[PDB]
RNA sequence: AGCUCAACGAGAACAGAAAUCUCGUGUGGAACAGAAGGGUAAAAGCUCGUUUGAUUCUGAUUUCCAGUACGAAUACGAACC
RNA sequence: ACAAAGGGUGUUGGUCGAUUAAGACAGC
RNA sequence: UCAGGAUAGCUGGAGCUCGCGUGCGAGUUCUAUCGGGUAAAGCCAAUGAUUAGAGGCAUCGGGGGCGCAACGCCCUCGACCUAUUCUCAAACUUUAAAUAGGUAGGACGGUGCGGCUGCUUUGUUGAGCCGCACCACGGAAUCAAGAGCUCCAAGUGGGCC
RNA sequence: GGAUGCGAUCAUACCAGCACUAACGCACCGGAUCCCAUCAGAACUCCGAAGUUAAGCGUGCUUGGGCGAGAGUAGUACUAGGAUGGGUGACCCCCUGGGAAGUCCUCGUGUUGCAUCCC
RNA sequence: GCGGGGAUAGCUCAGUUGGGAGAGCGUCAGACUGAAGAUCUGAAGGUCGCGUGUUCGAUCCACGCUCACCGCACCA
């Protein structure tokens, strides 16, 4: 409304991938969704029911409800000077389980194991990971050196493959 | 692996008799009656697909009739048609897909007594020749293409016609 | 009748080709793009010269036609009508509009006025292939055509054989090895792929160059 | 007399004067809009706890 | 000439269908509608009763879907019915009923619900549905006919009746069982029982032996070889049902797998061998 | 539920560029009311069978947006089909 | 708070060519 | 309604709830994960536009010659097929950036037992929730002149570079 | 080492042309009383086991097309940030960073879950 | 400079659901008459403005150009 339809400017967003149209694989319907799971919203152009508005396409949210055919997704949306946690319902065909927290549980388990070992041996350690820092000095074996010099200019080589 | 296999025998799968008449009505009903009394089965009408002013036909107007016959009845009808044709067929009458056909001007030549009210009707004969195992392309489940070597060719159909019917094929 | 070319010299709008949205476009002034012995074989004209743009600008179809006419006339006068092949390497596809002065700038979207070509820096404008004995004539013909175009152009002597994509030495070596098939003005290089039975004796090769 | 039609100029600065504020997420979120049958069963389970 | 249809652009733009659709074995619309489970039921699996009819065998199984592939809870074949005493007509209505009953008994034994749910030992032709028990609900499975045409009196519906009598809760109606009348929206229990016990085959045998004895021999050579007459079919099927009920547990083959498997198909040529053959062919072509 | 469209190739008396019929190829180049863009092939297209979920009750959400209303749409719940 | 295309045997550097102590160009 | 008004945003005043680096934070990066069809590129990929030649083909094109004609013969230009080729697209596109967009990186965590249901399952099978026990060096960098909440109200709603 | 039933991925799996397959199977295949179905027992449905591996399914080959990966195209095109940078302008160099796509060339032509069966 | 209709025999015009080139003057010849006038008959007369495209087929349908005709647009 108000000058723009619901699916305005969705020619590319809602179209299906090249040579990837037709029937939907059964893996889409064989997925399990639970409250608190992070999901990515990817509109399937062939499923016209439970279609989220184009804004939510390409955004990640958390599951807050589970119905027979759809899931409730809570997505952050910026409106002027604040963030609104908008709750929508989206059919499972338009959603995919997110990998934004795949390593979190693994990292927590390893941190707990390391802390337990440190306590066992009577030491205090920090399990925080660190950004890549400067490398130490090292020795490089001398080898044959190839000399690089600027190339003399030739106008005939200005075109790809030559004029 | 040899061509002498009994499974490679060529048989007449079906014979289709077609009568295409521009007008629809009494003439079409008479043509359908001729087809029914010639084949033993109720024929099926065919409607026009487009509108052609020159031909005088209209969309969905039932401008033809035809019947499909299989087995001994089809073989007898084919024999009668070839007798009318003098067992003479043109080399072009055979298609590249192992099928052939011809046409007759007067149906009375097939053994039907002339009726002035009915009039005179010509017909189109088409014979489809297939080997056993063509069901793989007609069955619903596991539909597949018939092997190209096993498919009936123009030469195979011509040879079958010559051998079975002792016919003569003319180039012209 | 026609505005000066300075009004449309610079490329400012997006491409505006003739299509179902842009109707009523006049035809280009240039309709012939190949003159001379266009049917001459690839092996007869090894020498190639290019008139190449050095500016990003619009070149009108009228300018292209005038340059082609001048170059062809001089080449025919100097080297003869069967001593060269001239190819215009630019097609005017951009439609130039005009707002014919209802009142003022209201509804100013102009109607199609003409056609022109969008030329980039280093883009070839004209090509001439001939024998080694007409190189100077070809260069002077291109220099004469220079004055028909706006902006800056440069004459560059190509290292390729005629209008083919191979250098002269590479083309000679390929022909010596029998790897070249003449195809009109083009030349086809023989690889080591495709159906083997499709190769004539001696034309099949185990490895590519 | 014609005037300007629209512009987003200065709007991001205005928003950032006091924003962008993230509402505080509480441990327990509202159950409004969830499956009524599931909510009914949860209420009965809580009552019979 | 005629323009080539299967062009490079055609192949470039071509999108292949699913492998099962290309082979013409799976209808994916029906498959998705059968397997799709309510999301608020989470990992609850939907079991489907898959019945397939080959040219000489009947395959019946209970299957649940998974990402890695379908999982078979239980399976029964008509080729195992000779153990129970059915040696002929393994692809008929009675054989389908026997296979369904065998699969139902096997799956109930697997789930340890055979005692709670027994069904009706007698076949009967009336529509039947196992009555739910206080302890637990009956095992539920959804019929999966496949690509066959669901016509009245189909062998798949015979197998469905067999499973229902075995004691499985399979959602169904009575409009497709053998004996159902199109003119009258009623099920003929007598005709359905006749088909279950194979009395249509017996009637055909009697008609053939009275009309054309040579055709009777040609058509029922196996029946005569096993010495089964038209009148004995009902008793034979009753005995087969009794044996299936008595011992539905599947039998484990005593055969031992071979230590080494002999290869009967050609192996893919190596790069070196392919290059050598290509060199030979190229030299032969050039030398001419 | 069944079927597959446009188009092309090869064949059949009138019949030919164009009537109907046979086989083969055929990724949609057809059709889906309308503008255009998406989407669809044992279908969302064509044919047939049975039908009235174009039904009742209020709430929730999305789009517009002030996070008001209307229009439109979506996912559940409670009934009858 | 402008300058273009074309030009200069004004002068200053570079690039590719041609002739030359079996003697380079102009005048005798 | 278009020189106006209300409305939200921007602003002042009043405060209140807490806190002192253990920080419910950030117009910034890092790590890991997602979406995109612009720039470019492509037509030797679909749709559309467009130049040139090369090799073949017809009982079914316009001509010339040999001929009463010929489904007779030889050539020219046209259509057609094959492999190439010049040059193109805001309302074309297989491919496809840079910048920018979304999510996550614990004390609102994890593990092990027991319990509740009228929901769910063939099945105390699951789904949520609730009790007890144990562990949890604060779980990327930098910064954090601190964080959250509420009330009343002004001016503004011609902009321009 | 395979086949069959049900699948996952949905071309490295597709298309075309050739060659091959022990056993069980899968098939082709024989009929139309019954259920069922059409103009047509072609298809669908039902009842069978005479014959055949001819076809289908499966496997292999093609200096095949397509498809997938790599190299290269190329630090090229493009692009974020800087300049009291060059230039009449058009445009462009440089500085701190990111970084594509045809052609051409090389390689490869499926991998797998559950259940039954043969070897 | 725009918006319309038009371009066809020596001259004036019709024509198109696309498959015919046609009328009235002009010229020539014949018929008729005792001779004429008038009349009738037959003949000739067409790049259907030019160049492209759609079509199996174009005067016709679409595009771009050329030549003539008609109508254009207030307060100061
Ligand atoms: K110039
Ligand atoms: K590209
Ligand atoms: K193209
Ligand atoms: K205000
Ligand atoms: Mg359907
Ligand atoms: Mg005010
Ligand atoms: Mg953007
Ligand atoms: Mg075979
Ligand atoms: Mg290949």
């Amino acid at each position: 409304p108000a000058g723009h339809g619901l699916r305005s400017r969705t020619r590319d967003s809602f179209s299906r991938a090249f040579r990837k149209k037709g029937t939907i694989p059964l893996s889409t319907y064989l997925r399990i969704f639970k409250i608190g799971d992070y999901v990515d919203i990817k509109v399937n152009g062939a499923i016209h029911k439970g279609m989220p508005h184009k804004f939510y396409h390409g955004r990640t949210g958390r599951v807050w409800n589970v119905t027979k055919r759809a899931v409730g997704v809570e997505v952050n949306k910026q409106v002027r000077n604040k963030i609104l946690r908008k709750r929508i319902h989206v059919r499972i065909e338009h959603v995919q389980l997110s990998r934004c927290t795949e390593e979190v549980k693994e990292r927590m388990k390893k941190n707990d194991q390391l802390k337990a070992e440190a306590k066992a041996r009577g030491e205090v350690i920090s399990t925080k990971r660190q950004p890549v820092g400067p490398k130490p000095g090292f020795m490089v074996e001398g080898a044959t050196l190839e000399t690089v010099t600027p190339i003399p200019y030739d106008v005939v080589n200005d075109l790809k493959g030559g004029y | 692996k040899k061509l002498s296999n009994p499974m490679r025998e060529i048989k007449v799968q079906k014979l289709v008799l077609n009568i295409s008449v521009g007008e629809s009505g009494d003439r079409l009903t008479r043509a359908a009656k001729v087809l029914e009394q010639l084949s033993g089965q109720s024929p099926v009408f065919s409607k026009a697909r487009y509108t052609v002013r020159s031909f005088g036909i209209r969309r969905n107007e039932k401008i033809a009739c035809y019947v499909t016959v299989r087995g001994e009845k089809a073989m007898q009808l084919l024999e009668s048609g070839l007798k009318v044709k003098e067992y003479e067929l043109l080399r072009r009458n055979f298609s590249e897909t192992g099928c052939f056909g011809f046409g007759i001007q007067e149906h009375i030549d097939l053994g039907i007594k002339y009726d002035p009210s009915t009039g005179i009707y010509g017909m189109d004969f088409y014979v489809v020749l297939e080997r056993p195992g063509y069901r793989v392309a007609r069955r619903r489940r596991c539909k597949a293409r018939v092997g190209i070597q096993h498919r009936v060719t123009k030469d195979d159909a011509m040879k079958w016609f010559q051998v079975k019917y002792e016919g003569v094929i003319l180039n012209k | 009748g026609r505005r000066p070319a300075r009004c449309y010299r610079q490329i400012k709008n997006k491409p505006y080709p003739k299509s179902r949205f842009c109707r009523g476009v006049p035809d280009p002034k240039i309709r012939i793009y190949d003159v001379g012995m266009k049917k001459k074989g690839v092996d007869e004209f090894p020498f190639c010269v290019h008139l190449v743009s050095w500016e990003k600008e619009n070149v009108s179809s009228e300018a292209l036609e005038a340059a082609r006419i001048a170059c062809n006339k001089y080449m025919t006068k100097s080297a003869g009508k069967d001593a060269f092949h001239l190819r215009v390497r630019v097609h005017p596809f951009h439609v130039l509009r005009i707002n014919k002065m209802q009142t003022g700038m209201r509804g100013a979207f102009g109607k199609p006025q003409g056609v022109c070509a969008r030329v980039a820096i280093g883009q070839v404008l004209l090509s001439v292939r001939c024998k080694d004995g007409n190189a100077n004539h070809a260069q002077e013909a291109l220099r004469r055509a220079k004055f028909k175009f706006p902006g800056r152009q440069k004459i560059i002597v190509s290292r390729k054989w005629g209008f083919t994509k191979f250098s002269r030495t590479d083309y000679l070596k390929y022909k010596s090895e029998n790897r070249i098939i003449p195809d009109g003005v083009n030349a086809k290089l023989l690889g080591c792929h495709g159906r083997l039975a499709a190769r004539q004796p001696g034309r099949a090769f185990l490895e590519a160059v | 007399a014609k005037s300007k039609n629209h512009t987003a100029h200065n709007q991001s600065y205005k928003a950032h004067r006091n924003g962008i504020k993230k509402p505080r997420k509480h441990r327990h979120s509202s159950t409004k809009g969830m499956d009524p049958k599931f909510l009914r069963n949860q209420r009965y389970a809580r009552k019979h706890n | 000439f005629i323009k080539v249809q299967k062009t490079r652009a055609y192949f470039k733009r071509f999108q292949v269908k699913f492998k099962r659709r290309r082979e013409g074995k799976t209808d994916y619309r029906a498959r998705n509608r059968l397997i799709n489970q309510d999301k608020n039921k989470y990992n609850t699996p939907k079991y489907r009763f898959v019945v397939r009819f080959t040219n000489k065998d009947i395959i019946a199984q209970i299957v649940s879907a998974s990402i890695a592939g379908d999982m078979i809870l239980a399976s029964a074949y008509a080729r195992e019915l000779p153990q129970y005493g059915l040696k002929v007509g393994l692809t008929n209505y009675a054989a389908a009923y026997c296979t369904g009953l065998l699969l139902a008994r096997r799956v109930l034994k697997k789930l340890e619900m055979d005692e709670e749910y027994q069904g009706n030992p007698e076949a009967s032709g009336e529509d039947y549905s196992v009555e739910p028990a206080e302890s637990r609900r009956p095992f539920r499975a959804l019929l999966d006919v496949g690509l066959i045409r669901t016509t009245t009196g189909n062998r798949v519906f015979g197998a469905l009746k067999g499973a229902l009598d075995g004691g499985l809760d399979i959602p169904h109606s009575e409009k497709r069982f053998a004996g159902f009348s199109k003119d009258s929206k009623q099920l003929d229990a007598d005709v359905h029982r006749k088909y279950i016990y194979g009395g249509h085959v017996a009637t055909y045998m009697k008609t053939l032996t009275e009309d054309e004895p040579e055709k009777y021999q040609s058509h029922f050579s196996e029946y005569i070889k096993q010495g089964l007459e038209a009148d004995d079919l009902e008793e034979m099927y009753k005995k087969v049902h009794a044996a299936i009920r008595a011992d539905p547990s599947p039998k484990k083959s005593e055969k031992q797998p071979p230590k080494q498997h002999k290869r009967y198909n050609l192996k893919k040529l190596t790069y070196e061998e392919r290059k050598a053959k290509l060199i030979e062919r190229l030299n032969a072509l050039n030398s001419a």
